[PDB]
């Protein structure tokens, strides 16, 4: 087997074509950016999540 | 042929999952030939 797959038919494991070893693949960290604001009418300091 | 002929259709590893593949397969409980090519029968036998 050249590589691997998961339930959703997406790559989850691959073999180095040169050397025979198994390494799993996961997406690098990503997510949403949420801004915590008390309101422009009240202040301008905010916290980002 | 009761239940044989199942082969890996791709070079992808899967585990703890059921995958449906549409590919040339031997039907389950199919009918396969039974060629012998050496029929040793008779009082002294033969090599048909
Ligand atoms: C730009 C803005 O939000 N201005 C409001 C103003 O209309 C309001 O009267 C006050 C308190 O009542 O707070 C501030
Ligand atoms: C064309 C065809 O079906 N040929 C034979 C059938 O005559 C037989 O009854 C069956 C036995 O399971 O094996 C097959
Ligand atoms: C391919 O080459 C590398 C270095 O040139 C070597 O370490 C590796 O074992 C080779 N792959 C083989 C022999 O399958």
């Amino acid at each position: 087997q050249q590589f691997g797959r998961d339930i959703a038919d997406t790559t989850d494991a691959v073999r180095d074509p040169q050397t025979l070893e198994i390494l799993d693949i996961t997406p690098c960290s990503f997510g949403g950016v949420s801004v915590i604001t008390p309101g422009t009418n009240t202040s301008n300091q905010v916290a980002v999540l | 042929s009761f239940t044989r002929g199942v082969y890996y259709p791709d070079k992808v590893f899967r585990s703890s999952v059921l995958h449906s593949t549409q590919d040339l397969f031997l039907p389950f409980f199919s009918n396969v030939t039974w060629f012998h090519a050496i029929h040793v029968s008779g009082t002294n036998g033969t090599k048909r």
